């Protein structure tokens, strides 16, 4: 069923399984028009397709051309995630393709679900986790390749980084939702605590920079800090 | 005018025929229903006085055979049964009818009620939702359990009635996964009406009969069947106008008869305000939109 705190340790067994967060899939800009109305334009998208035990992260980019002429985007995009979602299943070799496929938010399970009758055995499943993977457009090289692509594209990444060589895969995934949950709650902040200090630099072939071990507590502590002083702006504590 | 005459009535009972109930005490000298009205389906029914458990009831057409009821002390029920000697069963007919142990069915003439609850509804098609060949009726009760119940378990005591499930491949075609699944035209018109009924006179006898079914024996089987079956076709964006009419006059009846004391059971909340309000018929349902705002509110 639905996946919640109670079965957190599920998403690093060895059964495979992929997150979707559909969330900046249908992005826009509203605007003014010269007569005076309200307009939107679309800018490129992306569905974020996450393995949480192996950081393989399958970036669909959703490039502007893909609404041109259609209607209700909005319920249009959890259908073109479902499909993306769907194709990149069957491109799947059968050893790799996920035994479930577990969706950010509930608007998906039925979208998806149609895509998927195909695979009965592969279970589409809602979760109580609120997962920042919203906030995925805030790593400048993810936000990048979206942002410049001129047709749709597959893009792959390890959003761990090489962290899985020094710790376990349940601590890169708790490593990778506090670094997105702080960009999701002040982004400003939190790409100048990532990179305040010019000697740690992200490798070519790397999302984040180089810390050591040390350095990733010292980080690590410094987004906690951020999240709980955004909440005490928030809420005034 | 058809009778089903009675052996005996051995033990205390309410029976049902078609829209209509009355009471028999035990052993009480009651010999059967005459002035029963030839040319439609008819279900004669029963719910014992000591275990309102199980009501329980046949489903005949009187122009098919001779049928009557008899107790069966061994498994406790009132049994439907044919007589083949057409002659002795005329006799017996005749002897209850002259010492007037037999109870009228009470049509008032002005009263479409029955016609208009099973206008589309044949004993053909029944027997074959209802297996049993080797009987001309067809027996339901309240806790018998659909195929699509089943496959979610003694599959000869099932109600076959057509699966109809909105996320199968049947309803979905490869390309077309958010139109069939956010407009159901092709479900209703290409797989169910051309495909499986052939017809929409078979759909809606379908429909009624399920809806006969939950509302005579509280078959919650058939309840889903006939809230499914109004389901497909009001969220079909594609329906020939005659059914849409025609689908009006038979809800219409069907909520005017029910129990009014019964409506928190027999009604998914769901599906009708669904069906009355969001779904692409929610204006082509005029009758009944009217009868379950003024009759039903709560409901909505
Ligand atoms: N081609 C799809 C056909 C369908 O399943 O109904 C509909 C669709 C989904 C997503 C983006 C665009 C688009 F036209």
């Amino acid at each position: 069923g639905a996946m919640n705190s109670s079965n957190y340790a599920e998403l690093f067994n060895n059964d495979i399984k992929l997150f979707v967060d559909d969330t900046n899939v249908y992005r826009v800009t509203v605007h003014k028009t010269f007569e005076g109305n309200v307009a939107t334009k679309a800018i490129n998208g992306c569905i974020f397709t996450l393995n949480p035990k192996t950081g393989h992260l399958f970036l669909k980019i959703i490039h502007t051309s893909v609404w041109a002429g259609q209607k209700r985007l909005s319920q249009l995009a959890k259908w073109k995630t479902a499909e993306e979602v769907s194709a990149l299943v069957r491109s799947l070799p059968k050893e790799e393709q996920p035994k479930q496929i577990i969706v950010t938010r509930k608007a998906m399970l039925d979208p998806l679900e149609v895509h998927m009758l195909d695979f009965p055995n592969i279970a589409i499943r809602p979760t109580e986790l609120r997962l920042p993977f919203s906030a995925a457009m805030s790593i400048d090289k993810l936000s990048d390749v979206v942002m410049k692509a001129t047709e749709p594209q597959m893009v792959l990444f390890n959003i761990y980084d090489d962290w899985l060589d020094r710790i376990s895969s349940y601590t890169a995934f708790s490593r990778l939702t506090l670094l997105l949950r702080a960009l999701k709650t002040n982004e400003e902040s939190a790409k100048m605590i990532l990179l305040s200090d010019p000697t740690i630099t992200i490798k070519s072939y790397h999302l984040w920079p180089s810390f050591t071990d040390e350095q990733w507590i010292t980080i690590e502590s410094q987004m906690r800090d951020l999240i709980l002083t955004e909440y005490g702006r928030k809420y005034n504590v | 005018m058809n009778t089903v005459p009675f052996t005996s009535a051995p033990i205390e009972v309410t029976i049902g025929i078609d829209q209509y109930s009355f009471n028999v005490k035990e052993n009480q000298p009651f010999h059967g229903i005459k002035d029963i009205p030839i040319g439609h389906v008819h279900v004669i029914h029963f719910q014992h006085a000591d275990n309102s458990s199980m009501r329980y009831g046949y489903w005949f057409d009187c122009r098919m055979g001779n049928f009557y009821i008899q107790y069966d002390p061994k498994d406790g029920l009132y049994k439907m049964m044919e007589e083949r000697d057409g002659a002795k069963f005329e006799n017996i007919v005749h002897n209850f009818k002259e010492r007037q142990m037999m109870v009228s069915y009470p049509k008032i003439d002005e009263d479409d009620t029955w016609y208009n609850l099973t206008e589309f509804v044949q004993m053909d098609k029944i027997r074959k939702i209802v297996r049993k060949d080797e009987n001309q009726f067809s027996y339901v009760d309240s806790s018998m359990t659909t195929v699509q119940e089943n496959e979610l378990s003694d599959p000869a005591h099932s109600l076959n009635y057509t699966v109809i499930n909105f996320k199968s491949r049947e309803a979905i075609r490869p390309g077309h996964e958010m139109e069939d699944f956010l407009d159901k035209s092709y479900y209703l018109n290409t797989v169910m009406l051309q495909g499986i009924f052939k017809n929409s006179s078979n759909y809606f006898g379908e429909l009624q009969f399920a809806f006969l079914n939950a509302m005579f024996f509280g078959n919650y089987g058939s309840s889903l069947q006939w809230h499914a079956m109004i389901e497909l076709i009001c969220s079909s964006a594609t329906v020939p106008k005659h059914m849409l009419d025609k689908l009006d006059e038979i809800l219409y009846y069907q909520i005017k008869t029910l129990p009014e004391q019964y409506s928190d059971i027999l009604l998914n909340e769901r599906v009708w305000n669904i069906c009355l309000y969001s779904s692409f018929q929610k204006n082509s349902l005029h009758n009944t939109e009217k009868i379950m705002e003024n009759k039903y509110p709560e409901l909505l």
